RNA sequence: UGCGAAAGCAGUUGAAGACAAGUGCUUGUCGUUCGUUAUAAAUGGCCU
């Protein structure tokens, strides 16, 4: 059972009924610093929607990174993809490949569906 | 330092014994010393990696 | 989480954990483990707790 | 006959020591491996091994914790900024003192140490300490279990060697 | 043909009181040191230190008396050992329930309950040193007060008697 | 806890043509030596065997060069008129060459004074002599006389068989690996004849088109013979006996062609081909022989050859031009009681019950700019992103870096005109980048809303920023001009 | 070459008692052969041990005391010193201790009910009484130079016949006080002694490949068993169903049916201990009730292990596989194959 | 879940499913001891 | 704060009590209440 937690994906097994993994997908300021003050005014990128295709070999992310206030570009959201691997004995997503504003600049993605088994044996998907 | 540099001193008599050790006995350059809790063993360790091991009669 | 040594005002430190702390104790006759209470603050919805028991031999989770 | 009959070492041995209670014997040297032997007089085989990579055993050295003497602990040493200690068969329980707790700069190698017994008169209460040897003479001393900086002793010139004396003052 | 039925776990459980600091954790390690209790919301785990599994989980639902006391109640704290007599606990709950359960084993259908009698009290801890217990009680400017009472166990009446110590 | 993680370098989205990795490697025959030759180098060849020293045929002689040393170590010039070949046998002993007078001669590799046997092939020149790769004893030789005799090493005296057909000049031939019975002749006909030798032969077995003169046949694989003819090269199947693909990249006509396998680049199987244009391009056989990479000569390029798989050491492409030039790239690649003393460093636990592994990796040492992220030197960190010799995309990060952290102010407090220009100097650089436009933009928006006032009185910043006013005025031009690119190409649709 | 001086199964095969050197010091110690009990508790490691105080000290027999029969059980031990030592496992210490007058060591000891029977090198019965703690009676019988072996013949309650041999077996009737039958026997000094059934008692000895089954009534030995090695200890299944001998060699052979050419007969079935690495594991000593046979091996220096096996359906050369550690990477709970603790969150690398 | 069973989350993080001799003596006391 | 798209479209940010400071009056505060959808600043920066 995936978790699409701020920032982060966790993995948690409820046949055991006990977590498995925590992962950061995103970039920012995650575990870098200990964010205090004024710095916890800040937003770090958001996993908005998290899906996997049928064969459950690839995962498909995406993110909204928020800028930072008081600046030129702080009313541009910057919307991002991802598509993750994994063999099934590892336990670690690595990032395979990175879409930087898909659809066109400022253009959130709504929807994301993984195609069924008959389109290119699962390894496709919509946004929308 | 050097080969067969072990002596053993009696106390309080600071006397060292003389039968032991002889210029026969295997104890190579000795590098770590052990005494066992009980029974009296006497375990030595030498450059060649050999743990060479004497038991005391009197204890 | 900071180790504070009051004979010298010095200190030892145990940086990136998971979250805030927002409880420590020492659990042992001899202080061997560290029970923290830790929070997760960027989930704003919900509190997210998480009780961690470190080694206090070496600083690390013994139990998550 | 001799201990490393029954499986030689490759390396000098650097240390030695005989288990407080027990009949083992415990090897240590350059050759990075704890070699532990039954011994017994006659066979002298050998009981269990443990090979530390890149962790040259300059001493080594059994521990029993004083008042619970269930307890049993190796701790071993080398020309490394960190100590080992190993709790006493699948696997192999063991822990990496590597913190000094603000006093890196007057401790550079754990190479020289030795494990004695400290009462806190104050609860009355007995536990280990290791105690190490510093730069210029620094001698550091670590609680045992949890390797926590309990004080520190300073001697002028180059300290070169230390050992504990017990002194009972009652029952 | 359906049914429902609950399958995981939940948050672990937290002395949830604004004033008191420090005693946030109720979870305790043995004695023997050899394995960590957890109160979640809804059951109880007993981790394994050694090998960091669950080894026990004690469900709220499955005992007929935690079903009906938790399922609102909430651990106060737990006490290794059993007050009222090796691997026994005692649960103290916020309005005063003290149950007297058993890990590394089979849970009891039946576990020794017990009420301690409080009026208007609501149990914010308890604690003990060697045979002694006392146990801080929340009575009601928006600022809770406290009240500091000794706890017994009479063998004859079977019964917890509170007697006033402190304000 | 966890380890800290490393700042990751800010990477943009790709642009069109990122180094591929085939080119990679084919870059890396760096180191370029032009030797000058008396006449047109006609025929290169490698040795097969270990130093795998190649041979070349100018003018009247040939010379083998040393691998290693790169230059002449052997010279045969005993030959009176033009040379045509230096083909090695498959043992890499002997070597023989063609002459214009016909005379067809072995020599022993390495030894040029002796010569171990010389025939007569033909009263017309012999331009093509090749040792057939499954059997060493039997020799092949292609003469204008158009007739392919296949002479025997033993016997001298008369070909063991000759074979015919051609009605032009043949100056072609190949011999078919894992079917050594197989023979196969390309003449300027533009027809590619094949051969059985078991058979009585002496007839084509069957025909191969071109259409065009044929300057080389190569036979790539057991089954496919890869054919390069006029201004194209052409690639077919004897079990089909029809061409499965042709590449016509070429502008002059392609002369010849070589084919190396198995070797430890990326490719696995490349196919180098002389144009006579100055170009020679590898092509990748499994992707249907597709460009990968491609060089350039100072003129017409008539001989390219590389180093056999098995080179065991430097590899080496050599390229032949008709003004004599030759171009070689090459791919270059205490006391013993102090030992008694600590011999348990060599011991890794072979015999050891339990092996107990802690050591942590070593982790790349990190830069001036990281290591002050790390420790909260804000002012710092920007100053060691504005340092000389750093590396732009470098500084875009320690720039991006900041602003994510939210520290852009905090960075600009405690500074003057003195040390502000040298971000000045680098915006005024980086907003011509499409990359670091937008990071510029926050910036120097920043800057001016903090240092208004410092302006006025400072000339020095001023000039700064009425060169930056130009240069951000011409990106307006730009960033205008595109969309009205965007636009039109619109209309088109 | 074993660590294990000597040893000894009790009669229902459920516990062994072996003996082993500490230092200069003998200490014995008794461990359960099976894995678990009869309520299903898992069997934990004795660590309980009975130290001998002196170094000259030493145990030259061991033999248990039926459980069934005393309530408290007990295994009875014989001392070079020349007393025999009869110590309750429970207490930990020893009950009493049955001193005979001279001071020669005893080289065997038998038990029957009260009835207790040694030897000692001078040559020299002795009878004892268990419940009654008394020496009854000691006599030396003429042409009887060694008494390296001695064993009661199990004749209804009492004792009326006893075995012993040096070299060569003979039979002695206690109140005739002489010998009543001598069979040849081995060269060597003889080892085991154990009587199988009535009128069928194996005879074995030191640095020896055969057993010799004699016949008490008549004399003339009925078969002669072979083992592939020499023998050091032997088990016997039923009556004559079955007999297992633990080679020297480490490996143990079982006889089916030896009491039905015929003069020779060898081992029917052959069973080896080898690790998984390829290290093969003596076995020094065994058990055989009536299908079940119990091997037991040594692991670590001194540590005993225990497996039952069934060996009607074992082939007929059969190589047990056990994992021993060799090599183990030593995985520790709170790490992962990387050493990054477990808690820890992965980062995010592009 | 993948199965016939489905798998429904509540806000208390609840994650449940809608879905179709004296030996004997002896043998006590060594354990014991 | 509501709605909505991400742009934005509408709408708020009140009253009482108590304490401190300065001079009954002035200001500032609230681990005090009611009602409405409703700058910071104790020299203080992350281990081996
Ligand atoms: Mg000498």
């Amino acid at each position: 059972l995936y978790f699409p937690h701020i920032s982060a994906v966790q993995i948690f097994d409820f046949y055991k009924n006990e977590q498995v993994n925590y992962q950061y997908l995103t970039s920012g300021v995650n575990n870098s610093m200990g964010k205090v003050r004024f710095e916890l005014n800040l937003q770090d990128p958001i996993i908005t929607d998290l899906k996997f295709t049928k064969d459950g070999q690839w995962m498909i992310t995406y993110e909204i990174e928020y800028p930072p206030n008081d600046l030129l570009s702080s009313k541009d959201l910057t919307h991002i993809l991802k598509f993750w691997t994994k063999n099934d004995n590892e336990t670690n997503w690595n990032l395979k490949t990175k879409v930087i504003n898909p659809h066109g600049i400022s253009v959130p993605i709504t929807k994301i569906l993984p195609s069924p088994r008959s389109v290119n044996n699962s390894q496709g998907c919509l946004t929308a | 330092a050097v080969k067969d540099a072990l002596r053993l001193v009696h106390l309080p008599s600071c006397s060292v014994f003389s039968n032991w050790p002889t210029s026969g006995t295997p104890l190579g350059k000795v590098t770590s010393v052990a005494f066992s809790p009980s029974g009296g063993l006497l375990a030595v360790g030498n450059e060649q990696g050999k743990v060479r091991l004497w038991k005391l009669n009197h204890y | 989480m900071s180790l504070w040594q009051l004979e010298t005002n010095s200190q030892q430190f145990l940086p990136r954990l998971n979250g805030i702390i927002i409880d420590c104790q020492v659990l042992g006759p001899q202080g061997n483990y560290y029970s923290l209470i830790l929070q997760m603050t960027e989930n704003n919805s919900n509190s997210d707790y998480q009780f961690l028991l470190l080694n206090a031999s070496d600083l690390t989770s013994k139990l998550s | 006959k001799d201990a490393n009959a029954s499986h030689p070492s490759h390396s000098a041995i650097q240390s030695l020591s005989f288990h407080p209670s027990k009949p083992l014997l415990l090897t240590g040297g350059y050759d990075k491996t704890l070699r532990i032997y039954h011994i017994d007089g006659k066979t002298n085989h050998l009981v269990t091994s443990l090979h530390l990579v890149g962790s040259p055993i300059q001493t080594c050295t059994f521990y029993t914790s004083l008042s619970n003497q269930n307890q049993q602990n190796i701790f071993t040493a080398g020309r490394r900024r960190y100590m080992h200690s190993w709790d006493l068969s699948q696997t192999a329980k063991i822990e990496k003192f590597s913190r000094l707790y603000g006093h890196e700069s007057t401790q550079r190698s754990f190479e020289n140490f030795k494990v004695a017994h400290l009462q806190n008169s104050q609860t009355n209460s007995v536990h280990g300490i290791v105690l190490l040897q510093g730069n210029n003479g620094w001698i550091n001393i670590l609680h045992s279990t949890s390797g926590l900086w309990l004080m520190g002793c300073k001697i002028e010139g180059v300290i070169t060697d230390f050992c504990i004396d017990y002194q009972p003052i009652s029952r | 043909q359906y049914k429902l039925s609950v399958v995981s776990g939940g948050k672990p459980a937290l002395n949830n009181l604004s004033s008191v600091t420090g005693n946030k954790n109720i979870a305790r390690l043995s004695q023997d040191q050899r394995n960590y209790i957890i109160p979640f919301n809804n059951q109880i785990k007993v981790y394994s230190v050694e090998t960091r599994q669950c080894v026990k989980t004690l469900k709220f639902a499955n005992n007929s008396l935690l079903s009906g006391i938790f399922l609102n109640e909430s651990i106060v704290k737990i006490l290794l050992g059993d007050i009222t007599v090796a691997h026994l606990i005692t649960v103290f709950t916020n309005n005063g329930h003290v149950i007297v359960l058993n890990y590394k084993g089979k849970l009891v259908e039946s576990p020794k309950h017990f009420k301690i009698s409080l009026a208007d009290e609501k149990l914010a801890n308890v604690f003990h040193s060697e045979g002694n217990y006392r146990i801080l009680t929340t009575f009601k400017n928006s600022l809770q007060s406290y009240r500091l009472y000794a706890l017994t166990f009479d063998d004859a009446k079977k019964q917890f008697e509170v007697a006033h110590q402190a304000e | 806890s966890t380890a800290r993680p490393r700042i990751i370098t800010s990477k943009a989205p790709l642009l069109p043509q990122q180094t591929t990795p085939e080119q990679r490697y084919w870059r890396q025959y760096t180191s370029a030596q032009l030797v000058k030759e008396h006449n047109s180098v006609t025929h290169i060849s490698f040795n097969p065997q270990h130093p795998h020293d190649f041979a070349v045929t100018s003018s009247t002689r040939v010379q083998i060069f040393s691998s290693r040393t790169r230059q002449v170590i052997k010279t045969f010039s005993r030959f009176k008129d033009v040379v045509y070949s230096a083909s090695f046998r498959s043992d890499g002993k002997l070597l023989c060459a063609g002459d214009a007078t016909g005379l067809v001669s072995v020599y022993d590799s390495y030894n040029p004074r002796t010569i171990l046997l010389s025939i007569n092939a033909s009263t017309h020149p012999t331009h093509v002599t090749k040792f057939h790769t499954q059997d060493n004893k039997i020799l092949a030789t292609a003469s204008d006389d158009r007739v392919t005799r296949l002479w025997d090493i033993s016997n001298a005296y008369e070909p063991q068989l000759e074979l015919t057909g051609a009605t032009d000049y043949v100056r072609t031939l190949s011999f078919i690996p894992a079917a050594p019975h197989l023979v196969a002749t390309g003449s300027y006909d533009g027809l590619i004849r094949l051969y059985d030798t078991r058979s009585s032969g002496s007839t084509p077995i069957y025909s191969l088109n071109h259409d065009q003169p044929v300057e080389n046949v190569i036979a790539v694989s057991p089954t496919q013979i890869v054919s390069c003819g006029g201004n194209n090269f052409k690639v077919w199947d004897l079990t089909s006996n029809k061409k499965l693909y042709e590449r016509g990249n070429f502008n002059k006509a392609v002369t010849c062609l070589d084919y190396v396998e198995n070797f430890d680049s990326p490719m696995q199987s490349a196919l180098i081909a002389s144009s006579l244009d100055g170009h020679v391009k590898v092509f990748d056989p499994l992707d249907n022989f597709q460009v990968k990479f491609g060089w350039k000569f100072s003129g017409p390029v008539l001989s390219c050859a590389v180093s056999p798989s098995t080179a065991q050491g430097n590899r080496h492409l050599v390229a032949g031009l008709s003004s004599g030039l030759l171009a070689i790239r090459t791919k270059k690649k205490k006391s013993n009681n102090f030992q008694r003393m600590m011999r348990g460093s060599e011991y890794q636990g072979d015999q050891e019950h339990i092996i107990h592994n802690d050591k942590v990796r070593s982790q790349r040492r990190m830069r001036a700019f990281e290591r002050n992220i790390n420790q909260f030197k804000w002012s710092e960190a920007l100053d060691n992103a504005f340092v000389p010799g750093m590396a732009k995309e470098l500084t875009l990060t320690v720039l991006q870096e900041l602003r994510k952290r939210g520290k852009v102010r905090v960075a600009l407090y405690g500074r003057d005109e003195s040390t502000l220009e040298p971000l000045l100097n680098w915006c005024l650089k980086g907003i011509e980048d499409v990359r670091s436009a937008s990071i510029v933009a926050d910036w120097v928006a920043v800057v001016l809303e903090l240092y208004g006032n410092t302006l006025e009185s400072s000339p020095v910043l001023q000039e700064l920023m009425i060169d930056l006013k130009t240069k951000v005025r011409h990106e307006i031009h730009k960033s205008k001009e595109a969309q009205r690119i965007e636009g039109m190409l619109q209309l088109l649709t | 070459d074993s660590p294990v001086l000597q040893s000894a199964y009790d009669p229902s095969g459920q516990y062994l008692c072996y003996v082993t050197v500490a230092l200069d010091k003998q200490r014995v110690g008794v461990q359960p052969t099976q894995r678990a009990t009869s309520s299903g508790v898992d069997t934990v490691w004795n660590e309980n041990f009975l130290y001998l105080e002196d170094s000259k000290l030493k145990v030259t027999c061991l033999k248990w005391v039926n459980l069934a029969s005393s309530d408290t059980v007990a295994i009875i031990l014989g001392m070079n010193n020349g007393e025999i030592w009869l110590y309750s496992v429970l207490a930990n210490e020893v009950t009493y201790k049955f001193t005979t007058g001279n001071s020669y060591e005893i080289k065997d000891i038998d038990l029957m009910g009260n009835q207790l029977w040694c030897i000692d090198s001078s040559d020299a019965f002795y009878q004892f009484d268990l419940l009654q703690f008394k020496l009854l009676q000691h006599f030396r019988i003429n042409n009887c130079v060694q008494l390296n072996k001695l064993t009661i013949v199990p004749a209804g309650d009492s004792v009326a016949q006893l075995l012993v041999a040096s070299h060569s077996i003979s039979l002695i009737d206690i109140e005739e006080k002489k010998v009543v039958m001598t069979f040849p026997g081995h060269v060597s000094p003889v080892s085991t002694l154990q009587v199988i059934t009535n009128e069928f008692f194996i005879s074995g000895a030191e640095g020896d490949r055969f057993l010799n089954v004699y016949d008490i009534h008549s004399g003339m030995t009925k078969c002669v068993l072979v083992a592939e090695s020499d023998i050091k200890e032997l088990s016997h299944s039923g009556q004559a169903d079955s007999i297992a001998v633990t080679t020297e060699d480490g490996s143990l052979e079982i006889f089916v049916d030896p009491l039905v050419g015929n003069k020779s007969k060898k081992s029917s079935k052959k069973i080896q201990i080898v690790s998984k690495d390829g290290r093969k594991v003596p076995i020094y000593n065994a058990f055989i009730n009536k299908d079940l046979l119990n091997v037991s091996w040594l692991q670590n220096a001194t540590m005993p292990y225990f497996k039952n096996l069934q060996w009607r359906e074992i082939p007929n050369e059969y190589t047990v596989e056990i994992s021993l550690n060799w090599n183990n990477k030593n995985k520790s709970a709170d790490r992962d194959l990387h050493g990054k603790d477990l808690a820890s969150a992965t980062n995010y690398v592009e | 879940n993948y199965d016939t069973d489905f798998i429904f989350l509540d806000i208390e993080s609840t994650l449940g499913v809608v879905g179709t001799s004296n030996s004997d003596i002896f043998a006590e006391q060594l354990h014991k001891l």
